[PDB]
C-alpha cells in the first residue's frame, strides 16, 4: 500500500536519462512533412493579399494552406468566434493567416518567413482603458452581490477607494505545443499524437474542420512537458492546422512551435484591471466591499467567462465580508486570446483582495496579521456566494506557520534591519489562501476510466487524464494498487487516448486525481467483485491464480469505472447551491529585502503551510507547492509581458522574459503538509494541490510592498498611513520608481522636489 | 522525501573516456576547411594570415566564432550571409598574454576564459591593480549561463555592439585597448566614445578583424565601479549598465580623470563627456555629486516617447548609479 | 570541393561528408543521429533545455578540456575533432544510471521532466571537471538552465549530495 508514501514521479528515471518520450521526439515517418504557421503582424486589418511566390522557391517547400483549402468548416474554438485560418481580417499581431508546409522544419521556417502579406489597417483596441472607453467588451456584466452595499457604507468608519492592475503571464512550459498528424487515407481516418491537457476537444475540432464524424478521429497523450491550462484549448491552434495539411497532402505531418511563436499565438494569463472600494471600522473589521474586475480576454471568448467566474468566487479570499457586491466584464481585444493558466482567475481576485486588505491594516495603523486574522472566516461561516465553509483549516495553517516561521521574531529583526538601512530595507508579510475545488461549469465534472487485468495479472489502467509533470498517473497507480491490494509493480498507464475513455473533460481544476481518482477506484471495485468468488475458493492462492481462474470461467476482466461529482450547481439568480466540492487552504510567510537604489529584491525566506487532507503521495503534493508558489513569485514579481503602442508583443523568449531561475528562489524555502486533516469529500482523504498553492507566491509581492513602505518612510515623507498605488508585476522599474527620494525627484541635482 | 544514504557513490575514474581516435587526429597539422551548404559557404581559417587574406579577397564575409549573435541574427531577424569565417582555431585571436600595462586576450576567447583568467589575476594581485577587472567580473557575474559563456567570445561582443552590451560600457570608461588588424594594416586604440559610431557600427574597416583586447591594470588613485540593471524586457535596447571610472592627482581626492559610460541610454554605448569634463580639477565631495547629478539629467535626458520606455526608471538608474560609485570612491579613498 | 566534417557524439565517430553551415547541433542530434534526448525549450540560448558537454584536446592549452554549452547555437561546422556528449552518453534505465541521473529522479528534481536532460549535462559538466565541488559552484552551474516546474529546490538538494 504506497498511499501516502513520497513515491517518486514513476518517469522521473526515465526523464534524467532522456528515455522518456514527448511528441516531438516520436520518430518521423519517411515521408513526413513539416508545418510552420503564417500569422499576422498587424493588431486589427483587412488583409488585402498574401504573396507567396517567393516562399514557393524555397528547396523542399510543398505548399502553402489558408482558409480556402479548409473541407468542413473554418469557424472554431470553444464558442465558435475563431477561425482555423483568418480570411479577410486579421484580429491580433499572433492571428494566423495559413501555414506553409515543407519537407524539413527549417525549410517550413524559411518559407514562412517570406510570404509576404499586405494589410489594410482598421482602429485597434488594445488595452483595458481602449476597450472600457470603446464599450469592447464579450457578453454582459457579471455579479455576485450580498447583503447591503448602502447600509454597509454608512457603518464604516473609514472608506478606502482606488485602482489595481495585475499584468498577465506566459506558461513557458519547457516544451511548446506540438501535434503530429496521421492521415490513414480510408474513411477520412486520422490519428494525432499532441501535446495538449484536452484530448476530447482537440479530437472534435480537428474533425469540424475535416467535415468527418469524431469516431475517426484518435487522440493519444503520452505526456506534456508543461501544460498549465495553455494546453488545454489552445493547443488546437496546431492541431487543427496540421490536420489539415495531413488531410491536404495525405502525408503525416507535425509542428513544433519555436518559444516565439509560442509566445505570441497561444495566449497567456488574463491581465486585470479592479475599480474597489472598502468599508471598514477604525479596528480593522470589513463592513462593506464593493469591486469592479475587468480582464483582458483578447480577441476570442475562450475560457474567459469562466475565468472571471472563478475571480469572482474568489474576491473574498479568506475574509468574511457582510455587505459586498463583485462585477466583471471580459474586455474584447486585438490581442491574442488569453485563456487558462494555473489558477484560472483565482490569483487575478486574490491580490485584488490582499491589495485592498493591506490598505485597511495601513489606514487604521495595525499590524497587518491582526487585521487578515481578525476578519478571518469561521467554519461553517457562508462565502459571498452562500456556501459553507465546512473543514476550514486557514486557522490551523495560520498558526502553525507563525510558529514555525517563526513571524514575530523576524519581525523584530525586520525593524531593526530598516532602522539600521538607509538604502535597503526588509519587508515581511504572512498570508492565506483558500482555493475552490471542482469545475464552475457543472458538466464537466465527470471522469472515466478503463481497467484490464491480463492473464498473467498485470493490470492496463487508463483513464480520461493527462500526465504533465503533476505526477497524475503516479497518483493514480498508487490508488489502483491500494484498492486492488496488489504492488504497483502489477499495474500500468501507457498513455491518455479518446478511444479508450471518451469525452473526457480536460486535465484542469486541479480536480484530476480527486475525479479520475474515483473512476478508477470505482473500476477497481468492480474487478473485485467478480474475482470475490475466487478468491473464496482459493483464499490462499495468488492474485495470479485468482486472475486466471476468472478467465478459465469466462468471468470479464475489463470495465469502465466513471465518477460525477456530487451535489453540484450554484447558480447566479439564487445566489445558491454549491459551486465547489470543497476548499484547499494554505498559508505562507514571506520576506524579501529590497535595494532602494536599484529595484533589486532578494528572496530570504519564505514558510509554507498547506492543507492537502491526507496526501496521497507527499513528495508530489510538496513539489506541486514549491512549483506553484514559485510560478507565482513570477506573476507577482519577476515576469512582464510588454507590448508595441501598435499591440505587437516585444517579450517572446527567455532573453526578454524571466521566468523564476535557480538563483530566484528564497534562500530559504520551508513547505509542510498540515497533519491530521483528513478531506472526507475526496479520495482517500486526500485533496486537490494542482492551482491552490500559486497565489501564495503573492507573500513576496506583499513582503515587498511592506519593504517600500519603509524606503518610503525613510526618504520620501511622514505620512505613515500613506497607500501607495503598487501594480502587479513589482518589477525592478516599479520597486524603484516607488521608492521617492533625491534620485527620482530630481532634488539631488539641487531642483525643488517631492520628497523630505 | 527520500534517502540520499542509498544513492549509488560517485566513481570519478569510471566515466566515459574521452575518444581515443579523436586523440590520434590531435597530431594532424591544422588546416583550411571548407563547407557548403545551401545558401553559405563556410571557411575555417587555421592561420592568421589565412583569415586575413580571405578578409581582402571578401571584405562582406561574415566571421563566427560562438554563434551566440550571429544566430540569433539568421534564426530571428532572418539576415542570411552567404559566406562566413571561422578564426577559433588561430592561437593569435586566442592568446591570454600579461603585460607591463594589462592583460591581452585574443579576440576569440570564451567569456569563461577571461572571467578565470581575471579571478586569477584578482585573487593574486593588490586591489589598487585590480579596480578595472573587477568591474569586468561583476558584469560577468550574473551574465547568462555557463553554457553561453563558455562558447561566446569577448571580440563578438565588443564587434556585435548592441547598445545594451554589459562589457563596452566598462572597456570604454577604461580606455581598454584594441588592436585591429587588415592585410597589412594594424593599429591599437584605446577604446573611446567614437569606436561606436552609430547602431550596431564600430569604428572598422570592411577587412579588418578585432584580434586582441588588452584590459588595463588600475593605478594609484584610480578607481573603477560597474553597474547594470537586473531587468531587461526589450531586445537590444533600453537596459542600464555602465563602467565609471576616476583618477585623481597623487594622493588627493582632485579629479584628474573621470569617465562614465553607459548602455542602454541611447542606440550605442555612449560617454557622458559634457558632464565629466566639467568636474577636472573639482574635489570629490557633495558638490560634485550635486554637479554630476545635474549633468546627468540633462545629458542623458530620454523623450518621452524614447525606444524602450522606462523613462524615469532608466534616469534615476543613470544618476542611482552614480551614487553607488561616488560612495564606493569615498570608502576607498578614506 | 567541400572537406568532410569529423566529430564524435557519445564516443561514435560521426563523418558528414556535406556539412550545411546552416546546421545546429541540436538539429542534427535530434533529426539526423536520432538522439532525442536533447531538447528545444527556446533556440536563443536562455533555457538550457538542449544542453550538452564538449570535449576537446586544446592544442594551445596542452589539455583535454571540457564544457557545457547549449546545442541550439553551436553549429556543427565549429565541431571538426570535437567530441559530444549528451544525456545518453552517460547512463541509462538500460543499462545503469549515472549517479547524476538517479539524485535528480530520486530527489524529486523532475516533474514533468523536459528540462532534466539540461540540468543533468550541466550537472554533470561541473562533477567531469570538479569532482568534489562546493555547494557554491553547484548553485553557478544552472545559471543557464529553467525548470517551470518544480521551483528549483528538490534539484538543489539533490545536488548538494555531491559537494564538499
Ligand atoms: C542567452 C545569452 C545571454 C546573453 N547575455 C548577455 C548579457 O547579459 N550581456 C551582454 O553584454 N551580452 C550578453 N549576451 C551576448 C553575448 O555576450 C554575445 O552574443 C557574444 O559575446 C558574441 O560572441 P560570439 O563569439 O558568440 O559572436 P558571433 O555571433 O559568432 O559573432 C558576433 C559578431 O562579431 C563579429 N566578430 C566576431 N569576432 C570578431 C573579430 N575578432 N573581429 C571582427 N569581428 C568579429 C561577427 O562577425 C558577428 O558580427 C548574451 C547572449 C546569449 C545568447
Ligand atoms: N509539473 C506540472 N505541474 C502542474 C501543471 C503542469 O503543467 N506541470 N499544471 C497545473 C495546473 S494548471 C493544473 S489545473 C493541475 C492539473 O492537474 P491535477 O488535476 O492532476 O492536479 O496541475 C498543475 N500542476
Ligand atoms: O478549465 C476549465 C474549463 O475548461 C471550463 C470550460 C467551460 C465551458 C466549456 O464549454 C468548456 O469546454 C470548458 O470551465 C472551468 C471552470 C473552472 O472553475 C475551472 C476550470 O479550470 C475550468
Ligand atoms: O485549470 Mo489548470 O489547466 S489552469
Ligand atoms: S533550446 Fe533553450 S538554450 Fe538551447
Ligand atoms: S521538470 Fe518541467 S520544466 Fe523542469
Amino acid at each position: 500500500d504506497t498511499v501516502g508514501r513520497p513515491l517518486p514521479h514513476l518517469a522521473a528515471a526515465m526523464q534524467a536519462s532522456g528515455e522518456a518520450v514527448y511528441c516531438d521526439d516520436i520518430p518521423r515517418y519517411e515521408n513526413e512533412l513539416f508545418l510552420r504557421l503564417v500569422t499576422s503582424t498587424r493588431a486589427h486589418a483587412k488583409i488585402k493579399s498574401i504573396d507567396v511566390s517567393e516562399a514557393q522557391k524555397v528547396p523542399g517547400f510543398v505548399c502553402f494552406l489558408s482558409a480556402d483549402d479548409i473541407p468542413g468548416s473554418n469557424e472554431t474554438g470553444l464558442f465558435n468566434d475563431e477561425t482555423v485560418f483568418a480570411k479577410d481580417t486579421v484580429t491580433c499581431v499572433g492571428h494566423i493567416i495559413g501555414a506553409v508546409v515543407a519537407d524539413t522544419p527549417e525549410h517550413a521556417e524559411r518559407a514562412a518567413h517570406v510570404v509576404k502579406v499586405t494589410y489594410e489597417d482598421l482602429p485597434a483596441i488594445i488595452t483595458i482603458e481602449d476597450a472600457i472607453k470603446n464599450n469592447s467588451f464579450y457578453g454582459s456584466e457579471l455579479k455576485i452581490e450580498k447583503g447591503d452595499l448602502k447600509k454597509g457604507f454608512s457603518e464604516a468608519d473609514n472608506v478606502v477607494s482606488g485602482e489595481l492592475y495585475i499584468g498577465g503571464q506566459d506558461h513557458f512550459y519547457l516544451e511548446t505545443h506540438c501535434t503530429i498528424a496521421i492521415p490513414k487515407g480510408e474513411e477520412g481516418e486520422m490519428e494525432l499524437f499532441v501535446s495538449t491537457q484536452n484530448a476530447m476537444k482537440t479530437q472534435s475540432f480537428v474533425a469540424k474542420m475535416l467535415g468527418v464524424p469524431v469516431n475517426r478521429i484518435l487522440v493519444r497523450v503520452k505526456r506534456m512537458g508543461g501544460g498549465f491550462g495553455g494546453k488545454e484549448t489552445r493547443s488546437t491552434l496546431v492541431s487543427v492546422a496540421v490536420a489539415l495539411a495531413a488531410y491536404k497532402t495525405g502525408h503525416p505531418v507535425r509542428c513544433m512551435l519555436d518559444r516565439n511563436e509560442d509566445m505570441l499565438i497561444t495566449g497567456g494569463r488574463h491581465p486585470f484591471l479592479a475599480r474597489y472600494k472598502v468599508g471598514f471600522m477604525k479596528t480593522g473589521t470589513i463592513v462593506a466591499l464593493e469591486v469592479d474586475h475587468y480582464s483582458n480576454a483578447g480577441n476570442s471568448r475562450d475560457l474567459s467567462h469562466s475565468i472571471m467566474e472563478r475571480a469572482l468566487f474568489h474576491m473574498d479570499n479568506c475574509y468574511k465580508i457582510p455587505n459586498i457586491r463583485g462585477t466583471g466584464r471580459l474586455c474584447k481585444t486585438n490581442l491574442s486570446s488569453n485563456t487558462a493558466f494555473r489558477g484560472f482567475g483565482g490569483p487575478q481576485a486574490l491580490f485584488i483582495a490582499e491589495n485592498w486588505m493591506s490598505e485597511v491594516a495601513v489606514t487604521c495603523g495595525l499590524p497587518a496579521e491582526e487585521v487578515r486574522w481578525k476578519n478571518m472566516y469561521k467554519e461553517g461561516d457562508l462565502t459571498h456566494f452562500n456556501q459553507r465553509l465546512e473543514g476550514f483549516s486557514v486557522p490551523r495553517c495560520w498558526d502553525e506557520c507563525l510558529k514555525s516561521s517563526q513571524y514575530y521574531a523576524r519581525k523584530s529583526e525586520v525593524d531593526k534591519f530598516n532602522k539600521e538601512n538607509c538604502w535597503k530595507k526588509r519587508g515581511l508579510c504572512i498570508i492565506p489562501t483558500k482555493f475552490g475545488i471542482s469545475f464552475t461549469v457543472p458538466f464537466l465534472n465527470q471522469a472515466g476510466a478503463l481497467i484490464h487485468v491480463y492473464t498473467d495479472g498485470s493490470v492496463l489502467v487508463s483513464h480520461g487524464g493527462t500526465e504533465m509533470g503533476q505526477g497524475l498517473h503516479t497518483k493514480m497507480v498508487q490508488v489502483a494498487s491500494k484498492a486492488l491490494k496488489i504492488p504497483i509493480s502489477k499495474i500500468y498507464i501507457s498513455e491518455t487516448s479518446t478511444n479508450t475513455v471518451p469525452n473526457s473533460s480536460p486535465t484542469a481544476a486541479s480536480v484530476s486525481t480527486d475525479i479520475y481518482g474515483q473512476a478508477v477506484y470505482e473500476a477497481c471495485q468492480t474487478i473485485l467483485k467478480r474475482l470475490e468468488p475466487f478468491k473464496k475458493k482459493n483464499p490462499d492462492g495468488s492474485w495470479e491464480d485468482w486472475v486466471m481462474a476468472a478467465y478459465q470461467d469466462r468471468v470479464s476482466l475489463s470495465t469502465t469505472g466513471f465518477y460525477r461529482t456530487p451535489n453540484l450547481g450554484y447558480s447566479f439568480e439564487t445566489n445558491s447551491g454549491n459551486a465547489f466540492h470543497y476548499f484547499t487552504y494554505g498559508v505562507a510567510c514571506s520576506e524579501v529585502e529590497i535595494d532602494c537604489l536599484t529595484g533589486d529584491h532578494k528572496n530570504l525566506r519564505t514558510d509554507i503551510v498547506m492543507d492537502v487532507g491526507s496526501s496521497l503521495n507527499p513528495a508530489i503534493d510538496i513539489g506541486q507547492v514549491e512549483g506553484a508558489f514559485v510560478q507565482g513569485l513570477g506573476l507577482f514579481t519577476l515576469e512582464e509581458l510588454h507590448y508595441s503602442p501598435e499591440g505587437s508583443l516585444h517579450t517572446r523568449g527567455p532573453s526578454t522574459y524571466k521566468i523564476p531561475a535557480f538563483g530566484s528562489i528564497p534562500t530559504e524555502f520551508r513547505v509542510s503538509l498540515l497533519r491530521d486533516c483528513p478531506n472526507k469529500k475526496a479520495i482517500y482523504a486526500s485533496k486537490a494541490v494542482g492551482e491552490p498553492p500559486l497565489f501564495l507566491g503573492a507573500s513576496v509581492f506583499f513582503a515587498i510592498k511592506d519593504a517600500i513602505r519603509a524606503a518610503r518612510a525613510q526618504h520620501t515623507n511622514n505620512n505613515t498611513k500613506e497607500l501607495f498605488r503598487l501594480d502587479s508585476p513589482a518589477t525592478p522599474e516599479k520597486i524603484r520608481n516607488a521608492c521617492v527620494d533625491k534620485f527620482t525627484t530630481l532634488c539631488v541635482t539641487g531642483a525643488p522636489g517631492n520628497c523630505k | 522525501l527520500f534517502n540520499p544514504e542509498e544513492f549509488m557513490p560517485l566513481d570519478p575514474t569510471q566515466e566515459p573516456i574521452f575518444p581515443p581516435e579523436l586523440l590520434r587526429l590531435k597530431d594532424v597539422p591544422p588546416k583550411q576547411l571548407r563547407f557548403e551548404g545551401e545558401r553559405v559557404t563556410w571557411i575555417q581559417a587555421s592561420t592568421l594570415k589565412e583569415l586575413l587574406d580571405l578578409k581582402a579577397q571578401h571584405p562582406e564575409a561574415k566571421l563566427v566564432v560562438g554563434n551566440t549573435e550571429i544566430g540569433i541574427e539568421m534564426k530571428f531577424k532572418n539576415q542570411l550571409f552567404p559566406m562566413i569565417i571561422c578564426p577559433a582555431w588561430i592561437p593569435e585571436l586566442n592568446a591570454v598574454e600579461h603585460g607591463p600595462e594589462g592583460i591581452s586576450f585574443g579576440a576569440a576567447c570564451a567569456l569563461s576564459s577571461v572571467e578565470k583568467t581575471l579571478l586569477e589575476a584578482v585573487a593574486k594581485l593588490p586591489t589598487q591593480k585590480t579596480e578595472v577587472f573587477r568591474g569586468v567580473l561583476e558584469q560577468l557575474r550574473w551574465f547568462a549561463g555557463k553554457q553561453v559563456k563558455s562558447v561566446a567570445s569577448l571580440g563578438g561582443n565588443i564587434i556585435t555592439a548592441s547598445p545594451i552590451s554589459d562589457l563596452n560600457p566598462v572597456f570604454m570608461a577604461s580606455g581598454t585597448k584594441l588592436t585591429i588588424v587588415s592585410r597589412g594594416t594594424r593599429r591599437t586604440v584605446p577604446m573611446d566614445h567614437t569606436f561606436f559610431p552609430s547602431y550596431r557600427k564600430t569604428l572598422l574597416g570592411p577587412e579588418e578583424i578585432l584580434l586582441s583586447i588588452e584590459i588595463p591594470y588600475s593605478r594609484e588613485d584610480e578607481f573603477f565601479s560597474a553597474f547594470k540593471q537586473a531587468s531587461r524586457r526589450e531586445d537590444d535596447i533600453a537596459k542600464v549598465t555602465c563602467g565609471m571610472r576616476v583618477l585623481f592627482q597623487p594622493g588627493s581626492m582632485q579629479v584628474k580623470e573621470l569617465a562614465l559610460c553607459y548602455g542602454g541610454m541611447a542606440d550605442r554605448t555612449i560617454s557622458a563627456l559634457k558632464t565629466t569634463q566639467k568636474q577636472l580639477s573639482k574635489f570629490w565631495n557633495e558638490k560634485l555629486l550635486q554637479d554630476v547629478c545635474a549633468g546627468l539629467a540633462e545629458e542623458l535626458s530620454l523623450s518621452p516617447d524614447a525606444p524602450g520606455g522606462m523613462i524615469e526608471f532608466r534616469r534615476t538608474l543613470t544618476l542611482s548609479f552614480f551614487f553607488k560609485f561616488y560612495l564606493t570612491v569615498l570608502k576607498k579613498l578614506g | 570541393t567541400a572537406d568532410e566534417l569529423v566529430f564524435f557524439v557519445n564516443g561514435k565517430k560521426v563523418v558528414e561528408k556535406n556539412a550545411d553551415p546552416e546546421t545546429t547541433l541540436l538539429a542534427y542530434l535530434r533529426r539526423k543521429l536520432g538522439l532525442r534526448g536533447t531538447k528545444l525549450g527556446c533556440g536563443e540560448g536562455g533555457c538550457g533545455a538542449c544542453t550538452v558537454m564538449l570535449s576537446k584536446y586544446d592544442r594551445l592549452q596542452d589539455k583535454i578540456i571540457h564544457f557545457s554549452a547549449n546545442a541550439c547555437l553551436a553549429p556543427i561546422c565549429t565541431l571538426h575533432h570535437v567530441a559530444v556528449t549528451t544525456v545518453e552518453g552517460i547512463g541509462s534505465t538500460k543499462t545503469r544510471l549515472h549517479p547524476v541521473q538517479e539524485r535528480i529522479a530520486k530527489s524529486h528534481g523532475s516533474q514533468c521532466g523536459f528540462c532534466t536532460p539540461g540540468i543533468v549535462m550541466s550537472m554533470y559538466t561541473l562533477l567531469r571537471n570538479q569532482p568534489e565541488p562546493t555547494v557554491e559552484e553547484i548553485e553557478d552551474a544552472f545559471q543557464g538552465n529553467l525548470c517551470r516546474c518544480t521551483g528549483y529546490r528538490p534539484i538543489l538538494q539533490g545536488f548538494r549530495t555531491f559537494a564538499k
